[PDB]
């Protein structure tokens, strides 16, 4: 769960982002409650870390973004205000990593 | 990864819309920002299957001074046909069985829906009721447009105002008013909206083409069809007036002023008497001013305890009401 | 109104041939009573002309025909009795103009 | 270009005389019979038809 938005995958290669694709993810709105979600399974190396941004349509305005570094199988947290168009995720960097992204929508949780 | 502008309503629809504390609906219920109009108009259905005909005629001359014997030749009076088309409008939404029911009963949500596909349409409606006519059809209005007459009919049904600017087409709003009666034409089904149906079955999914598609879920839709008339090119109003500049400095003052209130109610009569009420429209903005300024004449008014004029709804008296129109259009006018 | 026949656009470039577009318009029938139509915006310059035509799938006799000037708003009206076909209308020939073009069926006159 | 339009006002009794016999507008008269044609001077004619004047 669920189509629209987000799938896997991109599938962050080496030494590109991923801001790619959803157009759209509409351009009018703010957000403040609820929950959102991101993980994936094997990685090769070393430091990654996604964001976000948005603005009308196309680019580019502020941004939330985060940091992590080398492990299989994660998750963060959500988001505070935006205008719309959230272009996330944005992800980085280095190494030599050819595998698999994320995806966002509820939990999720641990058993 | 997700590709799309979102067609259908999404979880953050349903999370947002949401139910807490329970429940069912939102505390009759979620409200606000959609603008109101009137119209609120009359309907007929018209002869046959479409147009309406009717006729009007062009210039009836010309009898001659006979001089005692000779000229006089047999003399004829024309006519022509006129009426005009229509056209039919609609959306439909979708949910997915599922997600409505996660959280549970559908029945307000739904009615949500609809409530607010209704706000929305009307504000359409009433958006093209005034403009456009120059693309796939439905329908036509602002066939008025031209300034002076002799290149077409407009002038007198037109009072008109001065300033605004030819190569600046910033801002000046407009007024209109005119009679019902010159009706509403709609094809042999009831007015407006109707929908008010229910349907329950499988998608309809995945386009292009779409390498599948298959789920169920609780639909339906909403249609309208509507067709104005003309009848008659009279008894109707159109102006340019202000712009800001001038639409503020008549605080009470008089350089460029809201005179033309009168020309125009006088500018009607022939008759071509028809039929039964009048009213005048405004697009708020100038409802507003036009009360501020009216209070401050240095003439007829003096009032008792006290002011401010308990609104407008008269003069004289033929009642107002207010629609909503728009700050930006074109000049046009008398000359 | 109205799907089958066809919409806009044809088009119209800098030049353009006319043959297209759009079958259906189906191969059996006569007539005799009412209306078609044909209008668009923004002409440029000058030379144009539609047409008809009528047979099975192909070739590639007859007309009707007409002409105009350029303007922005037009139209002439209805057919005649016909083979059955009728590929237009088959527009022509020069100015430049990317203007989109034209479509059919009822109408539907000025005020 | 002024073309500047003016107003009037009379009183009646200064009246509007005509012609020893009938007054405004009247008619009012039909029969029926035959053309007549077209100019020069044109053709046969003799058709039966309405007519109808009104003289003032």
């Amino acid at each position: 769960m669920k189509t629209v938005n987000m799938k896997t995958g991109t599938d962050s290669f080496v030494g590109e982002d991923g801001k790619p694709e959803t157009k759209d993810q509409y351009p009018w709105g703010l957000r403040i409650t609820l929950d959102n979600e991101s993980l994936q399974r094997l990685g090769l190396n070393a430091k990654s870390l996604p964001a976000v941004g948005d603005s009308v349509s196309v680019m580019a305005m502020a941004n939330v973004c985060s940091v992590s570094t080398r492990t299989t199988d994660h998750g963060e947290d959500n988001y505070v205000e935006l205008q719309i168009t959230d272009i996330g995720l944005a992800p980085q960097k280095r190494d030599d990593a050819k595998e698999l992204k994320d995806a966002f929508y509820p939990d999720g949780e641990d058993d | 990864m997700a590709l799309i502008g979102q067609t259908l309503p999404s979880l953050l629809d349903i999370y947002n819309r949401t139910d807490k504390n329970g429940r069912i609906a939102r505390i009759v219920e979620q409200l606000a920002k959609t603008n109101d109009i009137l119209t609120d108009a009359i309907y007929v259905p018209c002869n046959d299957g479409s147009k309406h005909k009717t006729t009007i005629r062009a210039g009836i001359p010309e009898p001659v001074w006979r001089r005692y014997n000779q000229g006089v030749q047999p003399t004829k009076t024309q006519t022509v046909p006129v009426t005009d088309t229509t056209g039919m409008l609609y959306d439909l939404g979708f949910v997915d069985k599922a997600l409505a029911d996660r959280s549970n009963n559908a029945a307000a949500f739904r009615v949500s829906e609809n409530m607010g596909k209704l706000q929305g349409f009307n504000n359409k409606v009433a958006r093209y009721s005034i403009y456009g006519n120059t693309d796939a059809e439905p329908e036509a209005f602002m066939g008025l447009a031209p300034r002076f007459n002799t290149l077409s009919t407009s002038k007198a049904a037109s009072a008109e105002n001065v300033f605004s600017a030819g190569g600046s087409g910033s801002t000046n709003t407009s007024i209109w008013f005119m009679s019902w009666g010159e009706n509403t034409a709609h094809m042999i089904y009831p007015e407006g909206m109707v929908a008010g149906f229910q349907h329950e079955d499988l998608g309809d999914d995945l386009v292009s083409d779409g390498n599948g598609g298959q789920f169920r879920a609780y639909r339906d839709e909403f249609k309208w069809d509507i067709g104005l008339s003309v009848r008659d090119w009279r008894s109707i109003s159109r102006i340019c007036n202000i712009d800001v500049t001038t639409l503020t400095k008549d605080a009470s003052t008089g350089a460029d002023l809201i005179s033309m209130m009168v020309d125009a109610y006088y500018a009607r009569d022939v008759a071509m008497l028809g039929d039964g009420k009048e009213v005048i429209y405004a697009n708020k903005t100038i409802h507003a001013w036009l009360h501020k300024q009216a209070m401050n004449a240095k003439n007829v008014n003096l009032t008792i305890e006290e002011y401010g004029g308990k609104k407008i709804v008269s003069f004289l008296g033929i009642p107002i009401r207010r629609v909503d129109a728009i700050l930006n259009t074109e000049s046009a006018v008398t000359a």
